[PDB]
């Protein structure tokens, strides 16, 4: 896929128990560089990638870190407004607890240029209002929202995040795939294995193993006699290793000596060939 | 580097 | 209108008894965001690191506590998770297997 640069904000309100809560975090592809956290006693953006603590940053942006903490209390203050406005557009007490969610940034195209923006907002978990792939238009998913939507179409605010994509966003995400080539210009293919598990007279598991992988997309799924067996077997949730690479695993209950019918079938960016491989 | 939006909701 | 958290509990390599190695609790597709998740070596709190709080595109949110620890025959691991969405924890075993 192309690299992408994204922004996770989240904010929640606790009545009488103060301010809301403000958590900011930065990605490139599957990797975290950034946070901030409103709640930490003196509230700054941190480095949570070794990379964004190499030299680089000190011998040549030393201000970084101070710019990111300006934006992130910015952007905590502005979330406070963004809970106050919500409880009165859904008419909600000040009793109960509410969240705010944003995700934005852009994915870089081979032109060294802007392939695609995202600027949207979700509240208690649900889509609220989102800025459209064209860049100059909102999709509100309510009454509440289209109030948000006339507002920001009089402002412009869509011209405005246009500018930060075509500008920032795009030049610090070429600037963090640069210093962080290692890490992030990388794709490590998946090791796969088959394991065998009795269950019954009549029930063996057959579990394959993808490890090691990154970035987390993959495919992972057992054929019987070259037949797909999506719909009967179990399949978790791609999972983080903790170490920068990824983890999952698909397992079929099988008739006892029926284990060569089966075929294991991992697709990822890192692998030159799909890989096909059978219990031992 | 992130923004932050010029307007509230 | 919550929603519950799954929950995985494994270690990073396939475990081996008196081999160091890491225990992950892995919890994600909940909402809202406030959670309890503990890591327990036979019923008692571990020391643990939990990542910094982010969000899947359908705005669910994923935590994962972790702690390095070495597996023996004698001890038992679990993840205990607490959250809104749930009316007493949530315990899950750490299976070898998993």
């Amino acid at each position: 896929g192309p690299h992408s640069l994204r922004y996770f904000y989240t904010s929640v309100s606790r009545p009488g128990r103060g301010e809301p809560r403000f958590l900011a975090v930065g990605y490139v592809d599957d990797t975290q560089f950034v946070r901030f956290d409103s709640d930490a006693p003196n509230p700054k953006a941190e480095p949570r990638a070794p990379w964004m603590q190499q030299p680089w940053v000190e011998q040549e942006d030393p201000e970084y870190f101070h710019r990111s903490t300006r934006i992130f209390k910015g952007a905590a203050q502005i979330d406070r407004g963004n809970l106050q406005t919500l409880r009165g557009y859904y008419n909600q007490s000040e009793d109960g607890s509410h969240t705010i969610q944003r995700m934005f940034g852009c994915d870089l195209g081979p032109d060294g240029r802007l392939l695609r923006g995202y600027n949207q907002y979700a509240y208690d978990g649900a889509d609220y209002i989102a800025l459209n792939e064209d860049l100059t238009s909102w999709t509100a998913a309510d009454m509440a929202a289209q109030i948000t939507k006339r507002k920001w179409e009089a402002a412009g605010d869509a011209e405005h995040y246009r500018s930060y994509l075509e500008g920032l966003c795009v030049k610090w995400l070429q600037i963090y795939l640069d210093k962080g080539k290692e890490t992030l210009q990388r794709a490590d293919p998946p090791k796969a294995h088959v394991t065998h598990h009795p269950v019954s007279a009549r029930e063996v598991t057959l579990r394959c193993w993808a490890l090691g992988f990154y970035p987390a997309d993959i495919s992972l799924t057992w054929q019987r006699d070259g037949e797909d067996q999506t719909q009967d077997m179990e399949l978790v949730e791609t999972r983080p290793a903790g170490d920068g690479t990824f983890q999952k695993w698909a397992a079929v209950g099988v008739p006892p000596g029926e284990e060569q019918r089966y075929t294991c079938h991992v697709q990822h960016e890192g692998l030159p060939e799909p890989l096909t491989l059978k219990w031992e | 580097e992130p923004q932050s939006a010029p307007h509230g909701v | 209108e919550p929603r519950t958290p799954k929950i995985q509990v494994y270690s990073r390599h396939p475990a081996e008894n008196g081999k160091p190695n890491y225990l992950n609790c892995y919890v994600y597709g909940f909402h809202p965001p406030q959670i309890e998740i503990d890591l327990l070596k036979n019923g008692q709190k571990m020391k643990t690191e939990q990542s910094d709080l982010s969000f899947s595109k359908d705005w669910s949110f994923y935590l994962l506590v972790h702690t390095d620890f070495t597996p023996s025959t004698v001890d038992e691991y679990s993840c205990r998770v607490n959250h809104s969405s749930l009316a007493a924890p949530h315990m899950v075993k750490w299976d070898r297997n998993n």
